[PDB]
């Protein structure tokens, strides 16, 4: 779970259940993010098109 | 009754996983989830693009 | 409520291939409107009338 969320990219020594939660919530908040700027890039879109 | 119950409670909450579900279902859920990332991103590069 | 996931995916991306084409069109009458308005109006009409 933690390989399938943060990547091989960090080198952690030690996995923590912490950082675990926190890569989880890193994942959740990415998706938010990116339909937050998707419905952003739609206004300017629209008033573009207006 | 295992001691880290509140530690995945809080991953399935972060992960938007309802407690109902099969304790399986959660490598496959959040592997969608990285499925729905990369598209948003496809996604939002082309609109981007497009403007 | 999977073949209704199917369907919204294929009728949002039909929607911004759509949106990617829309403006596009405007532009194009745009220039063709004001090609009409500064070279036939403006200019070789008004000097036709001036003669």
């Amino acid at each position: 779970l933690y390989q399938l969320l943060d990547g091989d990219n960090t080198q952690k020594l030690f996995r923590t259940y912490d950082g675990l939660e926190s890569v989880a919530q890193k994942l959740s908040q990415d998706i938010a993010s990116m339909r937050d700027q998707l419905e952003v890039s739609e206004q300017e879109h629209s008033l573009l098109l207006s | 009754h295992a001691p880290y119950y509140g530690i995945f409670k809080g991953i399935y909450e972060s992960v938007r996983l309802p407690l109902y579900k099969a304790p399986e279902s959660v490598l496959s859920h959040v592997a969608d989830m990285k499925k729905q990332l990369f598209f948003l991103r496809s996604q939002l590069s082309s609109r981007s693009e497009a403007i | 409520l999977q073949n209704e996931q199917e369907k919204h995916q294929e009728m949002r991306a039909l929607l911004e291939k759509q949106q990617e084409i829309y403006p596009h069109v405007l532009l194009r009458c745009l220039s063709l409107l004001r090609q009409a308005a500064s070279e036939l109006r403006l200019r070789a009409q008004s000097d036709i009338d001036r003669i």
